[PDB]
RNA sequence: CGUGGAAGUCUGUUAGAGUUGGUGUCCUACAAUACCCUCUCGUGAUCUAUGUGUAGGGGUGAAAGGCCCAUCGAGUCCGGCA
RNA sequence: GUCGGGUGAGAACCCCGACGGCCUAAUGGAUAAGGGUUCCUCAGCACUGCUGAUCAGCUGAGGGUUAGCCGGUCCUAAGUCUCACCGCAACUCGACUGAGACGAAAUGGGAAACAGGUUAAUAUUCCUGUGCCAUCAUGCAGUGAAAGUUGACGCCCUGGGGUCGAUCACGCCGGGCAUCGCCCGGUCGAACCGUCCAACUCCGUGGAAGCCGUAAUGGCAGGAAGCGGACGAACGGCGGCAUAGGGAAACGUGAUUCAACCUGGGGCCCAUGAAAAGACGAGCAUGAUGUCCGUACCGAGAACCGACACAGGUGUCCAUGGCGGCGAAAGCCAAGGCCUGUCGGGAGCAACCAACGUUAGGGAAUUCGGCAAGUUAGUCCCGUACCUUCGGAAGAAGGGAUGCCUGCUCCGGAACGGAGCAGGUCGCAGUGACUCGGAAGCUCGGACUGUCUAGUAACAACAUAGGUGACCGCAAAUCCGCAAGGACUCGUACGGUCACUGAAUCCUGCCCAGUGCAGGUAUCUGAACACCUCGUACAAGAGGACGAAGGACCUGUCAACGGCGGGGGUCUUAAGGUAGCGUAGUACCUUGCCGCAUCAGUAGCGGCUUGCAUGAAUGGAUUAACCAGAGCUUCACUGUCCCAACGUUGGGCCCGGUGAACUGUACAUUCCAGUGCGGAGUCUGGAGACACCCAGGGGGAAGCAAAGACCCUAUGGAGCUUUACUGCAGGCUGUCGCUGAGGACUCUCACUCCGGGAGGAGGACACCGAUAGCCGGGCA
RNA sequence: CGAGUGGCUUGCUACCUCGAUGUCGGUUCCCUCCAUCCUGCCCGUGCAGAAGCGGGCAAGGGUGAGGUUGUUCGCCUAUUA
RNA sequence: ACGACCGUAUAGUACGAGAGGAACUACGGUUGGUGGCCACUGGUGUACCGGUUGUUCGAGAGAGCACGUGCCGGGUAGCCA
């Protein structure tokens, strides 16, 4: 047959690709050397095209004006501080250690000094549970404990824009534009109404995958698809 | 709109003008190669032993 | 204020719409000064028309219930 | 009651895009896809120019096995080849 | 087109005049691409030109494109290439990362030029007048120099400023018309230099507790109005330019509406609307320099692409010429262009055909089907049902009005803007042409806008929002590459990948036996290496022990593939069809039965329904709105029909000129029978038959056009499928090497990852090479 | 039960045709057949009449319009010799 | 190149208890088909005459264009049913 869409993605043509020269920025943490003596102020607040929630303009004491991976309630003329004595307060950065438990926290970094890996669209939050002098466990935004480095860089606060996916798309233009905004082909067609040809649930006069849909983990790219390792399916049991 | 003369007719586009090493109206002007002699791809001459017949 | 729908996409979906754009259209008050003069300025960016302070919070309200819990802890 | 002026909103041969029916005309054609009337869309998932990218078991495809220079259920050219 | 005339050996079509017409977003003006001399002149007609030709985009011979300030050139965009690095057997191949360069001629950014004159052909290029920019030099001034500003930006609504144009009023100059006295044209004048400034913003004063303000939102003791002030606009006004230029002349003045251009206010985004060079910031005089490339012409019913001088296709701007009207609409007319969507002459001009006009009475009887045609129509007033998601349905339906003239009223600053009143009066007809919906009900489908088979399918198919399930914590899931590497990703679960269903509403039952996926697993099975036994002075080899994933086995799972029967008052193989819907786009029987409607209804709708063989995201039911989607009914209407007629335009026929193609074994004036490989102009027997030519509609030549579009055959082909055969990628898993120190463990030193770095995390694992077992239509 | 005729239905065969002879129904236009539906002339009757019913000669002419359905067919309606 | 029917007289008669109910023949008409003709009725009639909308020729007069008549009304010859 003929190499079905996954596998066209895989290429990176232009079809596939994010509009990157159209984004502004990586809302990577500051690189501060020690003492805390960074801090900066809010200049502006910005939309930021890449993950549809706003982002903040700072321009610290040192002279640098970077974007800022925002969490909710930060505003303009208002002072951030990043570093190990930074104030607890939301907007501030600082390592995981050095933040209270049961704190509320947003861009944690999976390794430190990565600048931030973890919570970071719009409205979620990790949460900070335990602490201690080897292992920081946080809770992550789809309920999973993960166990981090204490030295792990995290901002105090949630996301801004919280509730975006509260309201619906209402029609088709709107998710267009959307998608026009990200690296993803849209609309998208269904397998089963395509021909034989084109993927494996194609063809038959009626449309319905002649097979069972959950494929097995080792199947290969052209095979694996519609529900990859399913370890149930349905809504009962 | 038919693939035929209709379609003929937003035809104005140059891409294969005359060639600066070889001269012959090859060179791709868009993509700065010429299909001819290969000038702009390979240093070496374009050729191929399949432009004749095998044992000729 | 779904009206400009018309007739089309149902009631659940203009029915959001309304409620979300009518709490989001609302006087909401300043958290520099007191003022219910905030007004969106886009996704997630707010400003007050009185003195002027801009700054983010959810996409459709200035805050959310996620943004109020941060000041407890 | 007024103001306001939203809309993949309506009418519209504005520009522009398209093509339901006539199974009309043509069918050694004006034309290897044309002509006329009717018809549909026309602030948006709109239309459009130039530039630029993706290449053959590969692209591209709101999916018709559609499209990739009058040819595509695997382009074209030459070679394998008598 | 016609009548005259010109030139010429020759004139329907080459030129002059008159008369008659055609084109108005184009048939006019300027241009991009592309063409390439097609441009101008003279001389020609063998060639090309749908006839002719003295003509020409043709032939011959010459000539023609002039730039500091118009493009290029400069900048960077998506993106491209080169070099280095790395991969690859290798390269003209390949990804990353560096550096460099390349990448925009109408239409991205950008130092500076206007007016007029001139030529057969160029023209912001030449010439005249005036101006401007940059660099450099000299001189004066200047010590400021880099912060900032600019270049530089989406969509929708809107105020204000304001030029051109157009229009109105009056004056001047010139023309036209001649029952009036009206109608037309002109009334000019740039870049540039200087100056003016509304809006926005800010300051002073002031002191509002209800005022200020807008088209609208709005503003204020965190200081409203008012008053004064700073900064501050036009391609705009004003003065110069200008005893420049242009005009035969006059060589105006005011006004309204105001494209350009300037400047503000408001709203929208799960959408956020380039960059860089450059510029300003940062004076003036004088002088020098400003090179290189493009420049003609067409830009299309004859200069482009389509084999053509092709009814096709082909970008930009002229979007403000007059009447008209809502209008960038129709229709008519200017400026401008044309008679080349290039063969003519003749016949009241027949038949027949293409496009049309008009048809009495009947009125869908026509037809599969109102197909075709028609009916309606603009605007104002009255009035408007079921149903509904309260938006809509809706212009529902239905009813009335509509011109001209005289004099007025109201809104507004006013319009050459709009809304009305009274009186008079004409026609068959006042949206008089033009422009301009026919209406209503029921049913099916898809919710809606949207998509599609370039060239027989526009749909019920695709998409969609919405619903759902699956995978993954990022050194991830998914995907591309042999590799070096890469897309997703300037992304991080409110994410994005993989699938299914397909708005809202009410809902979504039962089954895990099989298959699929996933988890577990005492025991069973389960490869290779190493190990042990036998064998071989060795080796082949035989057997053994241990045993990973996998399988057996157990479990979870159907919005996973799918299933929901036969029998009786259980059986196959898990369950045995719940809500709903139902003769369905599913019901064979079938024109099912009853009813509605019709004179009569295999149709349609309602009901019944045991459903050959409905049924719940293989989604069920239902549904307002929507639809060039399928079917049915009604009103209105009509040449669809009864049944045809007459007329109009172009052909057809005759004449001049030009001038193909299809087809052709031969013979051929046939007809009726027969015969024959049973479907004969040609054989047989009869009949008929003087030759040739014109027109016609097409009965026959099993007419012409294609080695069918149906069927079979071939140890033919291809695309597709799968638990066909055989293999190949890929994933998982063990083992050996990388690989180090002290059946479970610790360490650090390779190696890996994070970090700018210090250093941190991990660690003999992982990655990678080799091999073994399992899965393996993803691929051959 | 027996004997035939036709070539309108269906089946059978594979003789003709696959380098191609355009399916059903309708429509329009022409010729024909008779196994006669009407019309003309007859015979019988379980023929009073009127009307039927059956039969004979006879192909000159006629045999129409409509509702469902693509229908051929058929069902249905009102007309009709 | 003519086919068929209806109606009237025959006749409420023959026949028949009655109910019902003929024929020969002579007439009038209709229908289908056929050939021809235009006084009559009707259609057409882009000959013609008139009305009238928009626009252009300044008005008036008189005209062009709005498809082979802008639209509407009437209509001779001729051709037609
Ligand atoms: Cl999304
Ligand atoms: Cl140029
Ligand atoms: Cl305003
Ligand atoms: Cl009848
Ligand atoms: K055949
Ligand atoms: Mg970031
Ligand atoms: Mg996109
Ligand atoms: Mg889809
Ligand atoms: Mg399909
Ligand atoms: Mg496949
Ligand atoms: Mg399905
Ligand atoms: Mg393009
Ligand atoms: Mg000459
Ligand atoms: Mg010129
Ligand atoms: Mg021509
Ligand atoms: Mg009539
Ligand atoms: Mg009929
Ligand atoms: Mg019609
Ligand atoms: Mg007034
Ligand atoms: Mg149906
Ligand atoms: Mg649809
Ligand atoms: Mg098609
Ligand atoms: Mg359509
Ligand atoms: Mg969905
Ligand atoms: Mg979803
Ligand atoms: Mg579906
Ligand atoms: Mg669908
Ligand atoms: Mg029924
Ligand atoms: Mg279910
Ligand atoms: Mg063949
Ligand atoms: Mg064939
Ligand atoms: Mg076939
Ligand atoms: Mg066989
Ligand atoms: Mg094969
Ligand atoms: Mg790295
Ligand atoms: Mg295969
Ligand atoms: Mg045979
Ligand atoms: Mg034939
Ligand atoms: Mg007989
Ligand atoms: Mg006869
Ligand atoms: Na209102
Ligand atoms: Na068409
Ligand atoms: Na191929
Ligand atoms: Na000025
Ligand atoms: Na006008
Ligand atoms: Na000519
Ligand atoms: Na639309
Ligand atoms: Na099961
Ligand atoms: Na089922
Ligand atoms: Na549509
Ligand atoms: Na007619
Ligand atoms: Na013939
Ligand atoms: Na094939
Ligand atoms: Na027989
Ligand atoms: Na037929
Ligand atoms: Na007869
Ligand atoms: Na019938
Ligand atoms: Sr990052
Ligand atoms: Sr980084
Ligand atoms: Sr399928
Ligand atoms: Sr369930
Ligand atoms: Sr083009
Ligand atoms: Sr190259
Ligand atoms: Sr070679
Ligand atoms: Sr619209
Ligand atoms: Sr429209
Ligand atoms: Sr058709
Ligand atoms: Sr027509
Ligand atoms: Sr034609
Ligand atoms: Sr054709
Ligand atoms: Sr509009
Ligand atoms: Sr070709
Ligand atoms: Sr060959
Ligand atoms: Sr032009
Ligand atoms: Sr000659
Ligand atoms: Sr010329
Ligand atoms: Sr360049
Ligand atoms: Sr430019
Ligand atoms: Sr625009
Ligand atoms: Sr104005
Ligand atoms: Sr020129
Ligand atoms: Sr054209
Ligand atoms: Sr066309
Ligand atoms: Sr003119
Ligand atoms: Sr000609
Ligand atoms: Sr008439
Ligand atoms: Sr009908
Ligand atoms: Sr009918
Ligand atoms: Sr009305
Ligand atoms: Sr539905
Ligand atoms: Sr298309
Ligand atoms: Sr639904
Ligand atoms: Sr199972
Ligand atoms: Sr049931
Ligand atoms: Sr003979
Ligand atoms: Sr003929
Ligand atoms: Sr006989
Ligand atoms: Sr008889
Ligand atoms: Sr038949
Ligand atoms: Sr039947
Ligand atoms: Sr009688
Ligand atoms: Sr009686
Ligand atoms: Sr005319
Ligand atoms: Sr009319």
């Amino acid at each position: 047959g003929r190499r079905i869409q996954g596998q066209r993605r895989g290429r990176g043509t232009s079809t596939f690709r994010a509009p990157s020269h159209r984004y502004k920025a990586d809302l990577e943490h500051r690189k501060v050397e020690d003492g805390d003596v960074i801090a900066g102020t809010v200049v502006d607040i910005e939309h930021d095209p890449a993950r549809s929630a706003p982002v903040a303009a700072v321009e610290f004491e040192d002279g640098d004006r970077r974007l800022i991976l925002a969490p909710e309630g930060v505003g303009v003329g208002d002072e951030l501080q990043v570093g190990v004595s930074a104030e607890i307060a939301p907007g501030n950065t600082l390592p995981l250690a050095e933040i209270p438990e049961g704190v509320p926290v947003c861009n944690v970094e999976s390794s430190p000094g990565d600048g931030g890996k973890f919570a970071r669209a719009s409205g979620v939050n990790a949460q900070l549970l335990t602490h201690d002098r080897n292992v920081a466990v946080v809770k992550l935004p789809s309920g999973e404990m993960k166990r981090l480095d204490p030295q792990c860089r995290a901002t105090i606060g949630v996301v801004a824009g919280g509730g975006r996916t509260d309201k619906p798309f209402v029609k088709a233009g709107n998710k267009h534009h959307k998608m026009k905004a990200r690296g993803t082909k849209w609309p998208n067609v269904r397998g089963v109404a395509m021909n034989a040809v084109d993927h494996p649930f194609g063809g038959g006069g009626r449309q319905h995958p002649g097979k069972p849909k959950s494929i097995s983990r080792n199947a290969p790219p052209g095979r694996k698809v519609g529900d990859i390792a399913s370890k149930r399916t349905g809504r009962g049991g | 709109t038919g693939a035929g003369t209709p379609s003929q007719g937003k035809k104005n586009t140059t891409t294969h003008t005359k060639c600066r090493r070889c001269g012959e109206k090859s060179y791709h002007t868009k993509k700065k190669v010429c299909s001819s002699c290969g000038f702009g791809k390979s240093a070496k001459r374009r050729d191929y032993e399949w432009q004749s017949k095998a044992g000729e | 204020s779904s009206g400009r729908f018309g007739a089309r996409y149902g009631r659940v979906s203009r029915r959001r719409v309304a409620e979300i754009e009518s709490e989001m259209n609302e006087d909401h008050a300043c958290p520099n000064c007191g003022e219910d003069r905030v007004d969106r300025q886009g996704t997630g960016i707010w400003q007050c028309s009185y003195c002027d302070y801009k700054f983010t919070g959810g996409s459709y309200k200035p805050e959310t219930p996620g943004g109020k819990t941060v000041r407890r802890s």
